[PDB]
RNA sequence: GUGAAAUUCUUGGACCGGCGCAAGACGGACCAGAGCGAAAGCAUUUGCCAAGAAUGUUUUCAUUAAUCAAGAACGAAAGUCGGAGGUUCGAAGACGAUCAGAUACCGUCGUAGUUCCGACCAUAAACGAUGCCGACCGGCGAUGCGGCGGCGUUAUUCCCAUGACCCGCCGGGCAGCUUCCGGGAAACCAAAGUCUUUGGGUUCCGGGGGGAGUAUGGUUGCAAAGCUGAAACUUAAAGGAAUUGACGG
RNA sequence: UAAACGGCGGGAGUAACUAUGACUCUCUUAAGGUAGCCAAAUGCCUCGUCAUCUAAUUAGUGACGCGCAUGAAGGAUGAAC
């Protein structure tokens, strides 16, 4: 939930990334690492939205800072390359003030 | 000695009612007729008074629970789902 | 006679695998066993990719690609011609076909 | 092989081939002993006592530096516990799957392996029997046993 | 290798052998005196120690158990026993 | 493993510490002010639960509320009938921390 | 036949024999 | 006699004089004597506890619902029977319930309802196997039982 | 399990025997297979071997010359008596010329013209030709 | 919708596009000759509950073990019984096509079922068509887990730890390539080898093809059926692996 | 929509002795009576035909089935009464 009442479901992937001298095929993470790195993108995407409004959710989803910077607390556990946040949908949203929406749209 | 192969309790019944009546009436019967574990004193003497009323002889506590056994998983499910949404609605 | 060692399907160390349908006429497959192919096509016709760049309205315009994983039992792979009989030594290379790059 | 898996590992301790007790080794054979006494006071299992020993006070083998086996000393000062430690175990552990599969009515695996535990004490059970370690009416039975572990 | 020496294998094969198939079984493991910084007791300490050893002059432990050796916490010094 | 560590305990307190079983005679030693841990079901009644509570405060004594019920607490007692209150006169293995 | 379908015809035909011996 | 839900008789005090109030609630299963029942918008989400649907989740069950805000309960009330709470609009101050029909319902939010299910479990599970059975089933009940074609 | 601590070592030493091998190490040891050992030896169909003795049984390796077909073994230990042994000599050995029976006497572990000739039988054990 | 059609739905707005709502299934891609489990089997997240192999061990007991008639637990799918639920698919059934006929293959619809809970059944090409325990007998490169040792790259930090790679060693696994180890009728198999140079322990089980897994008896089951299981009579082959040819919608 | 009321067909030819008709033609229906069961408390012809029971049976039972006019929320069984 943002402060101005908006809810939110979020959906981030991100994908393991070989190392450039790797002669290993596969990539895999073990199930704990896994496990961790989806607890902690889990946790630094609810952070970014429960302290801040839809506005400024928006406009730093809109360079994907969230998933840079999942992606930049992830490589102590296991290299990721192409980390996003794959979707966001709107669950609920607060009432439809039109003084909201008109500081939205102008200044 | 074992006296009976398979009716059990149902021998009461004799020839009638059907065979299928019978198997299907001596299950709940015998959770009928049970004695439970009272979970407020710890004995094993709640049994059914009357039809849904499960009396112990011990502490006296009477409870309201199914018409056959001590509790049905109906409501137990139940329990557990008013406690999960109670949980949820209060932080 | 046993025709394959691995009896035509890649089950190893497994009691069961999930099965999956046939792309072209929905046969329950084990997934082991499946022909697989990952197609990567362009989304247009290399004869109609000069069109759809000059309709574009953008310049510098990526044309998107179109990615499907196509699963078959072998009767269809065969019908269809993706796989073919081979002999009996030429049957135990597993080496895919080479993609004829030039 | 296991007795009751299809496992064939071979994690093992390698004794080594010399039995004296090292020059380092400061404790002699009543400080052991003493040692030993306070730990099963404490309540440790043999087992346990020669783990702690081994990894904090140096000692390599109990009986290299006294003569005599953990249980030995323990029997012979009067403290050993009344069953022997890996039936007691396994006592506990099929203890704690049928307490889970008395919620849990679908667990046909841990029925599975309850029987296999179950099996494992009888076998157990009927050596100590032959040995004259337990009482030769001595019988596991499922209701009693939960007062008797834990 | 036909010819192969089994009564005499050199240390570097005997070493890479699995401790029971060995000519004769040696344990991989030893025990090691450990330093404590602020202390001046020296605790003897098993390499594949399974238990958090203590200091009995100071709380503070000493190793933590791993899967295979026990790992000693920084700071701390350790020597071999008599190779 | 604080339920398992506390059973442990438990079984330890029997046979190597002197215990006493019961709530008349809990309230005695209680009163007697030699109990120094007691142990309560979750099944014990709320009013003999309150009431040795009070007790507990007035004689200083801790008390632990077992997670179990009179059945339970009767098999970590290693008895075979229902003890619902208990009483520790000495533990003799650090349950209580001197 | 197929073995199968020789296995299903003999179980019609068990089941006839069995109706015809219970009739009796 | 004639129901197969049992009943509870639950003990109030009166607000505004010195009195007891006695109540016949229907028994929601798993309620017991010697229990404290909670009545009213305050109340929270236990077993045997009446309140509002409106002050209710959206997936919560109700044993002796209102039909309408202000009579008694109305809905439900056969053993082993129980409505659901499927939706809220806090505008027009309506919820809509399933019913034990299957029906969906919309009534006001005011309406109250007992938590849980009504005791008396599958009654309907056991067969009667006995024409007295039935006979002393009816008796209980009214004139209908020997059913000629 | 193992069962059979001279079966085992026999068929180890035959399977290197086959592969051509100058040395083979038998883990189990045993009194029964140091005594087989030395009447082979005695025979000269081995060479020398040396028992490493660690605290627990010890492991022989031996010196094999290239000289040796098959030291099978007879795994359930008959009893054998001198009325018979010329059967069991007949159905085991490939000629009269050559071949020993190396059964448990009372008198020891031997081959059978040994204990033909000091007027004895005992247990079958194995053969080796 | 099909090879083509047609049954069918459609100016009542069908199909299509958009926004919602509801229900019940199903967990794609990642997904592999990868993992786990006694097999059957197991794939959305998170939590709880017990369980487990392997590894490490200078811990403990000290032969407590292997295989096992009788007996016992589990046992895909289908099927049976009781209660919920029933979106899709879809035995039976109906219709449209095709055809010489078409009770089918193809299409439209559709009952039981498919889903969940509880109780039965105990069968599959339940397969590796390949008993378990133990020892030995080639090479090689990988892979999964655990442990051990090493140039270096990388993550933060101030350094080591700890992760991600790189190079090896050890043990237990899923396998793969290769080989005149050897075996085999051969296909092939590092086990289906260590077998006339025949004996590691132990369980089940076959004796030409049919009749026949039939009859009868017994026993289990609500039923369907499961387990045990003949004989008369008939027959000179039936089969396995490979070779050549002929043929192939 | 039939566990609503109810309903659920004919005529010809055809197999290496005859005899039947697996099979094939057509006409027609809303669908052409399926699983079963039968001279049945339901079959006219009829005291049906065959077997058994008797010295002798228009009776009984078992079997057959183009059944004037059997048949499925009622059909067929099955202890006890
Ligand atoms: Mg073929
Ligand atoms: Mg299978
Ligand atoms: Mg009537
Ligand atoms: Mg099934
Ligand atoms: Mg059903
Ligand atoms: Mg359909
Ligand atoms: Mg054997
Ligand atoms: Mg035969
Ligand atoms: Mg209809
Ligand atoms: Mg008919
Ligand atoms: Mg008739
Ligand atoms: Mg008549
Ligand atoms: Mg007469
Ligand atoms: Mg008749
Ligand atoms: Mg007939
Ligand atoms: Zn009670
Ligand atoms: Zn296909």
């Amino acid at each position: 939930k943002t402060t101005d009442g908006y809810l939110l479901r979020l959906f981030c992937v991100g994908f393991t990334k070989k190392r450039n001298n790797q002669i290993r095929k596969t990539s895999y993470a073990q199930h704990q690492q896994v496990r961790q790195i989806r607890k902690k993108m889990m946790e630094i995407m609810t952070r970014e939205v429960q302290t801040n409004d839809l506005k400024e959710v928006v406009n730093k989803l809109i360079p994907d800072s969230i998933g840079k910077d999942i992606e930049k607390a992830c490589q102590s556990i296991y290299p990721l390359h192409d980390v996003f946040v794959r979707k966001v949908k709107m669950l609920k949203k607060p009432k439809f003030e039109l003084g909201k929406l008109m500081e939205l749209h102008g200044e | 000695a074992k006296r009976t192969k398979k009716v059990g309790i149902v021998g009461k019944y004799g020839t009638r009612y059907g065979a299928s009546l019978r198997k299907m009436v001596k299950k709940i019967e015998i959770s009928q007729h049970a004695k439970y574990t009272c979970s407020f004193c710890g004995k094993t003497k709640m049994k059914r008074r009357a039809v849904g009323i499960w009396h112990c002889g011990s502490c006296m506590k009477t409870v309201a629970g199914g018409a056959w056994t001590y509790n049905t998983t109906s409501a137990v499910t139940v329990k557990s789902a008013i406690r999960r949404l109670k949980e949820l609605k209060d932080q | 006679t046993k025709k394959r060692r691995n009896n035509g399907r890649a089950k190893k160390g497994r009691g069961h695998v999930q099965p999956i349908r046939c792309t072209n006429c929905a046969r329950c497959v084990p997934k082991d066993k499946a022909i697989k192919k990952f197609v990567i096509r362009n989304i247009v016709e290399a004869a109609a990719v000069r069109d759809i760049s000059e309709a574009s309205v953008f310049d510098a315009y990526v044309l998107p690609k179109l990615y499907v994983k196509l699963h078959y039992c072998v009767s269809c792979a065969i019908h269809s011609k993706v796989v073919r009989n081979r002999s009996r030594e030429a049957r135990k290379d597993r080496t895919p076909p080479p993609r004829f790059r030039p | 092989g296991r007795m009751h898996a299809p496992g064939k590992g071979l994690s093992q301790s390698a004794l080594p081939y010399r039995r004296s007790v090292p020059t380092w080794l400061k404790l002699t054979s009543d400080d052991v002993k003493e040692q030993i006494y306070k730990l099963a006071k404490k309540g440790l299992t043999p087992s346990q006592i020669g783990v702690i020993l081994r990894d904090s006070h140096g000692v390599a083998q109990v009986r290299f530096v006294t003569g005599n086996k953990i249980l030995r000393i323990l029997k012979s000062k009067g403290l050993a516990p009344d069953l022997p430690e890996d039936l007691y175990h396994l006592i506990k552990k099929a203890v704690a799957v049928r307490k889970h599969l008395e919620r849990n009515r679908k667990d046909k695996d841990a029925k599975f392996r309850l029987i296999l535990i179950e099996s494992r004490i009888h076998r157990l059970a009927r050596y100590y029997k032959t040995k004259r370690v337990l009482p030769p009416n001595w019988k596991y039975e499922s209701s009693t046993a939960s007062a008797l572990v834990a | 290798p036909l010819a192969k020496d089994l009564l005499h294998p050199s240390p570097e094969e005997e070493k890479r052998k699995h401790k029971k198939k060995r000519l004769v079984q040696s344990p991989n493991s030893y025990f090691m005196d450990v330093k404590c910084p602020g202390c001046y007791k020296i605790t003897t300490v098993f390499s594949h120690a399974q238990t958090v050893v203590l200091c009995v002059g100071c709380s503070t432990v000493l190793c933590q158990p791993t899967g295979g050796k026990a790992r000693l916490t920084e700071g701390c010094s350790f020597r071999r026993k008599q190779h | 493993k604080s339920l398992e560590s506390i059973n442990s305990r438990l079984q330890l307190v029997m046979k190597s510490g002197k215990y006493v079983l019961g709530y008349k005679q809990t309230l005695k030693m209680i009163r007697q002010g030699k109990a120094k841990l007691v142990i309560l079901a979750n099944n014990c009644p709320a009013l003999r639960k309150s009431e040795i509570e009070y007790y507990a405060m007035l004689a200083k004594t801790g008390v632990h509320h077992y997670s179990g019920n009179n059945i339970e607490l009767g098999t970590a007692c290693g008895k075979y009938y229902r003890v619902c209150t208990l009483a520790i006169i000495d533990p003799g293995d650090s349950d209580i921390i001197r | 036949m197929r073995a199968k379908w020789r296995k299903k015809r003999m179980r019609r035909l068990k089941r006839k024999r069995r109706k015809m011996r219970q009739r009796s | 006699p004639g129901r197969g839900a049992p009943l509870a008789k639950v003990v109030f005090r009166d607000p505004y004089r010195f009195k007891k109030r006695t109540e016949l609630f229907i028994a929601a299963e798993g309620i017991h004597t010697g229990q404290f029942v909670y009545c009213g918008k305050k109340a929270q989400l236990n077993i045997g506890n009446v309140l509002p649907v409106g002050t209710m989740p959206e997936g919560t069950i109700v044993c002796c619902l209102e039909e309408k805000p202000g009579d008694r309960g109305k809905l439900a009330r056969a053993s082993g029977n129980y409505a659901t709470v499927i939706s809220h609009n806090p505008e027009t101050k309506k919820t809509r319930v399933k019913l034990p029909s299957g029906s969906k319902k919309v009534i006001s939010s005011a309406n109250r309802a007992v938590v849980g299910v009504v005791a008396g479990g599958g009654r309907i599970d056991k067969p009667i196997l006995k024409a007295g059975r039935a006979y002393h089933k009816y008796k209980a009940k009214r004139n209908c039982w020997p059913r000629v074609r | 399990v193992r069962m059979n601590v001279l079966a085992d070592a026999l068929k180890s030493i035959n399977n290197a025997e086959k592969r051509g091998k100058r040395q083979v190490l038998i883990r189990p040891c045993s009194k029964v297979i140091v005594r087989f050992l030395t009447v082979m030896m005695k025979h000269g169909y081995i060479g020398e071997f040396e028992i490493i003795d660690d605290h627990r049984a010890g492991k022989i390796v031996v010196n094999l010359t290239g000289r040796l077909n098959k030291c099978g073994v007879i795994s359930p230990r008959f009893d054998v008596q001198l009325k018979d042994l010329e059967k069991w000599q007949n159905n085991l050995l490939p000629s009269r010329q050559f071949g020993f029976i190396v059964l448990t006497t009372s008198a020891g572990i031997m081959d059978h013209e040994e204990a033909r000739r000091k007027h004895t039988g005992g247990k079958i054990l194995g053969f080796f030709f």
